[PDB]
């Protein structure tokens, strides 16, 4: 079995930091990326990182979240900046190849337990 | 090395330093060669255009000789051997004495042709030719000598019987003592000649 | 006037392309075998030896029994219909030599001129083709496939006719039969791309494989 | 030992480069190292 | 081929009048000046050597007389008919000429007698399976859309030789023809053995006609090695089935055992008369076809 | 089962070292998803870097060289030899459990595995140069070898002394 | 761009001669028990004819270090052929008279 | 992959007023300009076709648009996934961009 | 079989064209050459068009004699200018591949029946 185990801050009133290391496979040629669930039950696309270090973000999110790949320790960071109390939500780390995607969920065949997060004003 | 416009009363040609101008020869490494030495020449070369300058820079290569030792030398000596083995079989053993002779001979085929898929199409024979033929001859006339006893047995030993230093031709079982005798020892002598000679 | 080629670099030429060209150039030896005649009218000819390898598709289902349609596509890259206008200079005898190519492995049935007009986003362009009708030749594949397989086969036959208790001699035949197809397809691999389906040589050897699987099943 | 050799490059530091292999006894420094590894694997194929 | 292609005409432009008469100038003067534009008819992709420097020279006499000469490697398109394979001749062409000056603007001629204008190098042969018997040199008229121009021509002879092909595929043919025909003198109870003589023969055949063509062009019509393969195949199915027909007329599964005698015509089967006459048929026939085929086919071609 | 430095050395053509003098940064060598490369048959181990001042005829030159270690993976190799090589020594061994009696039988068994090892042994270096040493692969193969000619040279042994000689 | 291999030419070249090959060892069991050349002949024969698919089937790809789905069929076929070959031993094993029925 | 290359860009530099709006020019006048320096990450020996003339177009329009087109054979990397071969499937990606010029 | 059939006239007082047919083997690969013998003399090399159309021709009958091929119908033509007396001779047609040849009748293997020609002054 394989995990993408997260780990990060819940409560902010600010800035925070949310990582996903990986583990149990000779597979790499995986784009990492990172979703969001509001209540609603709907995924959306925040950002996703290339074998080739290239960065694609979501819209909303452009400028404010960056995203960063320890390719050696396997593991895939986000940095969140800039929060508002709309950005509550649950996000999950996904890992795949991008075949028909990289935007899209279905394209990615691993996927994380999840962390909460939530701004307080 | 030559010089193409300049003929000898416009351009001289010489090695600087001697004997030493050449360097790094000793740290070449080549898989299959070892340089055994380089030698540099200074010339004139006439043609129709007039004498030039020439400097010839040579290298003697030593090929060799493990890794066709690993691959052609050794097999097609294990196959010469196992094809020995059907002298200790039963002469009415023919389908088993016939199959190891069969799949020996087509053995050395094969060695002696996807050898030589690898080279150019030179006309002459190669050492290693002589010595894959000096196995197909021994393993073709291992097999022909399972035939020769066969023949003499079921086709000499009816009116033989009814009639009533190479061996007597009347008994199978000498013929096969002689062949496991003088098999061994000849291919031995053909194997000493032929490394004698080519060494 | 016929100046040295240098003089090209010089002179305004058109922009031609082949667009279905891999890899293409003029020859440049003892120099660049290029040519500019100037007339008195200001007419200009421009000639070039051009040796180009050119992208032909070929539908591979009836090899070798197959033809193809190999095509050379002329065309003007920055000029538009507005600037420049393709023709084939003679009519249908615009291009010659044809009759004396002699392929070692096809023959050429016939070929044709076209002109017509491409159009893409950046606007449209004049376009020549030249097509080229090839017959593939079936002695070499006779000789090659067709008779060992069909040999092979004639051969699995003649277990029917050793009786049925020499059951290693008729299982030796059949399974070398097999043995024997399976190696003329090893050659059939050896020389052709991954196409994903069957050929007609494909076709004939898969029946003769079955021939041959059924005579040894039926001694089985 | 028999075959292989590890010597330094003599600089007050390990750099050991090594050198040596039964299965190229071109690099054996000599025929009576050669013979000695010889014997010892005789020695190994009859105990094993 | 590599040579050294060497031109030489008049300019009436640059006579010159100074101490030295032949001036041999760099290379870098060819390019300032007119040349002609020699090109090679049925030239594919040739080199015009470039190390260190382009390799080339240019000598001006004071008379106004250039001599200018290029080293050059051409590889040239030699159309072969291969009928005779191997033992086939050849005559590679070798044409030059102006690319863009018709007959009437430029003409070539050869600078001696035309055999003694083509010289080759003593120790300048890279034939393998080739021997270069010699050249004849000549020249022509070309007509094309453009006009009329000279092409000089030469055309080396060369023939093949044969051993490679005989060590490759005559004699894996011929030992696997005699091994088929061995099984004629085993007994006719040896079922298993005479069928895996005939199989596997047949099998090397068929391995040796697949893989002989492995270097030519594939040529629709059929070489002398293709004969030779062919009746070779022949010989070896026709041993398997005479040990068919053999074994279709054997009454007795057991062969004779070394104690009991035989009763002239317990009983046991007799010599087969069809494999009595096979002995002596097969190597004959073989050995006539041999005779036949390497006496119609080693002396074909044209000699001087 | 082998490993290898390989190293990438540059320096100035023309220039020696009074003239040119070449310097690491902090940040030397750089790479990114190091195992997403195309070393099919090997594996990234890490690099290193250094400076040295190398002498020449035309003067004494600073060369700086970056070593890469590649660990070689040994998947490929395990599918196309050692398991052919080992699965055709226990087919040689099927034959010590045929009837003695059966002698076309492990007489054609003994030399098809004898055959089938000699084409393994020759598919083994195809992928290798002509280097002139043993490698651990071919002492495989060639111990490979024996066991499947000692156990043909085992039944015509068996079979001489119990049927042949007796 | 998203590409999807097409399966055509690895199922009438590989998959295929390894089935077949299996369907042939299997075959062998329909044969008398006294027949042992040719039951040799069968189980070895298709054990070299699979050494010789499972060789040739990886010179299409680059040389991975690790089994593809077609390496995985072609050692479940090996299996399978070596099992009827040492079915085939335990059969002769287990036989007693060296003739068959007469008849 | 064979492609057509296009890419446009504003000049205020390359403004001008004529008999036309649009110049549709030989492209050896792209060489006298400034062009984007544009280049792909994951090529491989990329060729720019150069028969019979440099395979490019350039034109101006009169308000100092540049349209610059250009004939390529792009080699790119394609790294895969042989684990399902000869089911398997991939996304071979072509990523460009300026290289002396940041964001 | 091999058939080379030459036609053409035969009497003259002048010009004429002979042309030559091949049949059974395509030529176009091949050297197709003119050749005349008159009475008591040997042969006589006249002119000979290869694959490549180029054109050579003898001595005697250099800017006189004009040979060209059709190679869609495999024939070679040989058109007769400015003729002589001493031009009365059987005319030849040959193929071949030139083996230290070209202007030599050894070097071609198939040759036509001849057509005579005789010009009367
Ligand atoms: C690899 O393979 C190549 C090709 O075979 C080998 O090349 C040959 O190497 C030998 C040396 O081993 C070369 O011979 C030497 O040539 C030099 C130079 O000769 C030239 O210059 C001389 C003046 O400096 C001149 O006299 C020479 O004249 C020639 O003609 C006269 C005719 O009378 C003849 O007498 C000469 O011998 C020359 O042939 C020529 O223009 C020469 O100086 C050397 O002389 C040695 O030997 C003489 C006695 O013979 C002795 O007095 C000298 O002191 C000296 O010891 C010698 O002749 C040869 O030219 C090379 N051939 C080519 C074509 O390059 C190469 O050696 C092989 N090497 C390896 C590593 O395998
Ligand atoms: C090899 O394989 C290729 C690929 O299939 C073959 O190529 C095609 O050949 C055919 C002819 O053999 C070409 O059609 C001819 O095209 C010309 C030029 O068409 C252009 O100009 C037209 C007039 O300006 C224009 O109309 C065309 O555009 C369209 O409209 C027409 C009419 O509705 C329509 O039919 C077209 O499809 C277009 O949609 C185009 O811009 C055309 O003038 C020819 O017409 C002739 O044919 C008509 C009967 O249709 C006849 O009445 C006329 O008298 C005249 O004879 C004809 O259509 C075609 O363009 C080629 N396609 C490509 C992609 O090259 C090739 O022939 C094969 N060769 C060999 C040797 O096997
Ligand atoms: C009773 C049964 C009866 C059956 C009847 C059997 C029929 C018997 C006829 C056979 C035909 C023989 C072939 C004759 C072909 C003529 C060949 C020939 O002319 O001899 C020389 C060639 O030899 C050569 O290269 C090399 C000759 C090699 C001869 C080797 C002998 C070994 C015999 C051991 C077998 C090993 C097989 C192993 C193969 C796997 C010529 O060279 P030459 O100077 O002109 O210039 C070089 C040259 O390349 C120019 O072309
Ligand atoms: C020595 C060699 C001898 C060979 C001689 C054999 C002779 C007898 C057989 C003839 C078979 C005919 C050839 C096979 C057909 C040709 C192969 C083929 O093209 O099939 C494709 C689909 O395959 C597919 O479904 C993929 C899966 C196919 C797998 C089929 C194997 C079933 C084996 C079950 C085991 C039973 C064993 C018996 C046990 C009792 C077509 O799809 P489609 O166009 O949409 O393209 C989609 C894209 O995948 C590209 O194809
Ligand atoms: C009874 C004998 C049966 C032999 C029939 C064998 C056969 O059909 O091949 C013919 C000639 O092939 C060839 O020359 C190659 C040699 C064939 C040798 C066949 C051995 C029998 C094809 O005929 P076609 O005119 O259509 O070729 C035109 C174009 O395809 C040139 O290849
Ligand atoms: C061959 C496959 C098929 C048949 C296999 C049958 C079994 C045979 C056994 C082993 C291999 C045979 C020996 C081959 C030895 C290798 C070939 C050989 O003899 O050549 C010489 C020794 O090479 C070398 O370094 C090799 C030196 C060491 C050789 C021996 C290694 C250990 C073998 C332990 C075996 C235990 C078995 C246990 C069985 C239970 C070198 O010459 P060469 O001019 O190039 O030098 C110049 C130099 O500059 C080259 O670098
Ligand atoms: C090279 C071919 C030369 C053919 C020479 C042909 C020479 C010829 O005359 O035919 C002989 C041959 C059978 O002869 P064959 O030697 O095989 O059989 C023996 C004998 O001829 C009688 O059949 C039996 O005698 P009988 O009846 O009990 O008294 C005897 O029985 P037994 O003693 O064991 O108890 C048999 O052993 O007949 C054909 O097969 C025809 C097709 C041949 C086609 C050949 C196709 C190759
Ligand atoms: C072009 C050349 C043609 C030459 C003709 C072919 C040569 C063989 C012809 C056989 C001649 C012959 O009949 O005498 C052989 C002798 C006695 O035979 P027989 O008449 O008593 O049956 O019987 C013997 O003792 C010979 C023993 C043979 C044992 C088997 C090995 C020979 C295999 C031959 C392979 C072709
Ligand atoms: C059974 C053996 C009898 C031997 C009799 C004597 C041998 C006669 C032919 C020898 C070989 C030979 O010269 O064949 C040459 C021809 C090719 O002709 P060309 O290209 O040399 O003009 O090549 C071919 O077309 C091959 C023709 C067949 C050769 C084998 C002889 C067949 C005899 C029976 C024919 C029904
Ligand atoms: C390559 O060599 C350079 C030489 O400067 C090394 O650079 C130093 O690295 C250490 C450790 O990261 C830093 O603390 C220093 O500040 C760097 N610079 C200097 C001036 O010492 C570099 O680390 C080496 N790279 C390796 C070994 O991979
Ligand atoms: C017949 C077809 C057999 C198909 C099955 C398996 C091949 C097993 C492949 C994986 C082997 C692992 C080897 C290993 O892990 O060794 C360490 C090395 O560094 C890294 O390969
Ligand atoms: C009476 C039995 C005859 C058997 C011989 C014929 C077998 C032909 C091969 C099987 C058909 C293959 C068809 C494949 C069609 C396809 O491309 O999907
Ligand atoms: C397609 C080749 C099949 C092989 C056939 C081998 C036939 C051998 C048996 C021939 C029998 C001849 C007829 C017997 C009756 C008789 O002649 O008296
Ligand atoms: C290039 C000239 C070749 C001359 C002919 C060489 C024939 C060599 C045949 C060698 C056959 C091996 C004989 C073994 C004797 C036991
Ligand atoms: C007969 C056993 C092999 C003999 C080899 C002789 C080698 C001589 C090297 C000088
Ligand atoms: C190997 C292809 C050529 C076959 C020639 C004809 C053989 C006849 C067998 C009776
Ligand atoms: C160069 C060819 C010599 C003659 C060979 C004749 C072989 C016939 C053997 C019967
Ligand atoms: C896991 C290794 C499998 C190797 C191929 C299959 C072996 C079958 C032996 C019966
Ligand atoms: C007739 C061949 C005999 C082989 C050596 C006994
Ligand atoms: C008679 C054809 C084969 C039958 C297999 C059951
Ligand atoms: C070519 C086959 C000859 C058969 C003699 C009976
Ligand atoms: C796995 C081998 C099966 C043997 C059946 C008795
Ligand atoms: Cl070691
Ligand atoms: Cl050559």
């Amino acid at each position: 079995q394989v995990q993408l185990q997260e780990s990060g801050g819940g409560l902010v009133q600010g800035s925070l930091r949310v990582s996903c290391a990986a583990s149990g496979r000779t597979f790499t040629t995986y784009i990492m990326a990172w979703f969001r669930q509001a209540p609603g039950k709907e995924r959306e696309f925040l950002a996703a990182m290339d074998q080739g270090r290239i960065q694609y973000y979501g819209d909303s999110v452009r400028g404010r979240f960056t995203i960063s790949r320890d390719y050696a320790k396997n593991s895939v960071d986000l940095q969140l900046d800039g929060l508002r109390p709309e950005d509550t939500a649950v996000y999950y780390c996904a890992a795949g190849a991008g075949f028909w995607g990289l935007r899209t969920a279905s394209s990615y065949h691993y996927w994380g337990q999840g962390t909460q997060v939530t701004v307080s004003s | 090395i030559e010089s193409y416009g300049y003929t000898t009363d416009d351009i001289e040609f010489y090695w600087r330093g001697g004997d030493k101008a050449v360097t790094g020869v000793e740290r070449i490494e080549l898989p299959q060669f070892s340089i055994v030495e380089h030698r540099l020449v200074s010339r004139n070369v006439v043609f129709a255009t007039g004498a030039y300058p020439r400097l010839s820079l040579s290298f003697r290569l030593k090929r060799n000789i493990g890794y066709f030792i690993l691959q052609t030398y050794m097999p097609s000596i294990l196959i010469t051997i196992l094809s020995w083995v059907s002298f200790w079989i039963n002469y009415d053993a023919s389908a088993a004495r016939v199959a190891l002779g069969i799949t020996t001979v087509l053995t050395m085929t094969t060695i002696n042709t996807h050898l030589r898929e690898t080279l150019p199409k030179i006309p002459y024979v190669k050492a290693i030719d002589m010595y894959l033929m000096g196995c197909f001859v021994f393993v073709f006339l291992a097999l022909l000598e399972y035939a020769f006893v066969n023949y003499i047995f079921f086709g000499r030993g009816p009116q033989r019987q009814k009639k009533l230093k190479i061996p007597d031709l009347t008994d199978v079982n000498a013929i096969d003592r002689w062949s496991r005798i003088v098999f061994p020892f000849t291919f031995s002598l053909f194997n000493l000649v032929y490394w004698l000679y080519y060494v | 006037l016929t100046l040295d080629n240098r003089v090209a670099d010089q002179l305004w030429v058109p922009d031609t392309y082949f667009l279905n060209d891999k890899k293409s150039f003029v020859h440049g030896v003892t120099v660049k075998n290029r040519m500019i005649r100037l007339h008195p009218d200001g007419t200009v000819l421009y000639g070039l030896r051009i040796t180009t390898t050119a992208a032909c598709m070929m539908d591979l289902r009836r090899y070798p029994l197959d033809e193809q349609n190999c095509t050379l596509e002329i065309e003007s890259y920055g000029y538009t219909t507005d600037d420049i206008e393709f023709y084939w200079r003679g009519g249908d005898k615009a291009v010659t030599g044809v009759e004396r190519i002699e392929l070692p492995q096809f023959s050429i049935v016939e070929h044709r001129l076209v002109s017509r007009n491409v159009v893409f986003a950046t606007g449209a362009y004049p376009r020549l083709s030249l097509s080229f009708r090839l017959k593939r030749n079936i002695g070499y594949f006779i000789l090659q496939t067709y008779m060992p397989s069909i040999l092979i086969t004639i051969l699995s036959w003649v277990s029917f006719w050793i009786n049925y208790d020499a059951s290693a001699a008729r299982v030796a035949l059949g399974i070398t039969t097999v043995l024997t197809m399976t190696t003329i397809n090893t050659h059939l691999r050896e020389t052709l791309p991954k196409i994903p389906y069957v050929k007609a040589i494909d076709m004939y050897l898969m029946g003769c494989f079955v021939f041959v699987f059924l005579a040894l099943l039926e001694y089985a | 030992g028999l075959f292989h050799y590890c010597v330094g490059s003599g600089l007050a530091g390990r750099e050991l480069t090594c050198r040596g292999s039964f299965t190229d006894f071109s690099t054996i420094p000599s025929s009576a190292f050669k013979a000695a590894a010889f014997f010892v694997l005789l020695s190994m194929v009859l105990i094993l | 081929i590599d040579v050294f292609f060497r031109q030489s005409w008049k300019d009436e432009r640059l006579k010159f009048k100074g101490p030295m008469t032949v001036l041999r100038l760099n290379n870098l003067m060819a390019s300032k000046i007119w040349t002609p534009d020699t090109f090679f008819h049925n030239g594919k992709k040739s080199v015009a050597h470039n190390m260190t420097m382009p390799n080339k020279l240019l000598r001006i006499t004071e008379d106004g007389t250039l001599l200018y000469t290029m080293r050059l490697t051409v590889r040239a398109e030699c159309p072969m008919h291969l009928e005779d394979f191997p033992m086939d001749a050849h005559a590679c062409p070798l044409k030059f000429g102006s690319y863009a000056y018709t007959r009437a603007e430029v003409v070539y001629e050869w600078t001696r007698e035309p055999a003694r204008s083509v010289v080759v190098a003593e120790d300048g042969s890279r034939l393998n399976q080739y021997d270069l018997l010699g050249q004849t040199v000549d020249s022509g008229i070309v007509q094309s859309s453009t006009g009329e121009y000279v092409v000089m021509t030469t055309h080396f002879h060369l023939k093949r030789k044969i051993g490679y092909f005989v060590i490759q595929t005559y004699l894996p043919c011929i030992m696997t023809v005699i091994l088929s025909q061995v099984s004629f003198w085993l007994n006719r109870e040896s079922v298993p053995a005479r069928t895996v003589f005939g199989v596997t023969t047949v099998l090397t055949m068929t391995t040796l006609s697949i893989s002989a063509r492995n270097s030519l062009p594939k040529v629709a019509y059929a070489t002398a090695m293709d004969w030779f393969i062919a009746v070779c195949y022949a010989f070896v199915f026709s041993a398997l089935i005479e040990f068919a027909t053999v074994n279709y007329f054997t009454k007795r599964g057991y062969a004779w055992d070394g104690k009991s005698v035989v009763p002239e015509k317990k009983t046991f089967n007799s010599v087969s008369k069809i494999d009595r006459l096979s002995r002596i048929a097969f190597p004959l026939l073989f050995g006539i076809f041999n005779l036949v085929y390497w006496a119609t086919y080693l002396n074909r071609e044209p000699q001087l | 089962m082998d490993e290898h430095s390989c190293p990438l050395e540059f320096s100035s053509y023309g220039y020696p070292r009074e003239e040119i003098v070449y310097q690491w940064k902090r940040s030397s060598v750089e790479v990114g998803d190091t195992r997403s490369w195309r070393l099919y048959q090997f594996s990234f181990v890490g690099l290193r870097n250094t400076t040295e001042v190398v002498k020449t005829t035309s003067g004494d030159y600073v060369v700086m060289s970056v070593y890469f270690d590649l660990s070689r993976r040994m998947g490929y190799f395990t599918i196309q030899t050692y398991i052919p090589c080992t699965l055709i020594v226990v087919l040689s061994w099927v034959s010590f459990w045929i009837n003695k009696d059966a002698v076309p039988a492990r007489t054609s068994l003994g030399i098809t595995t004898v055959l089938t090892m000699t084409t393994l042994s020759t598919i083994a270096r195809k992928s290798l140069p002509k280097v002139s040493y043993v490698t651990a692969m071919d002492l495989f193969v060639s111990v490979c070898f024996i066991f499947v000619f000692s156990a043909l040279v085992e039944y015509g042994t068996l079979h001489y002394f119990v049927s042949n000689r007796k």
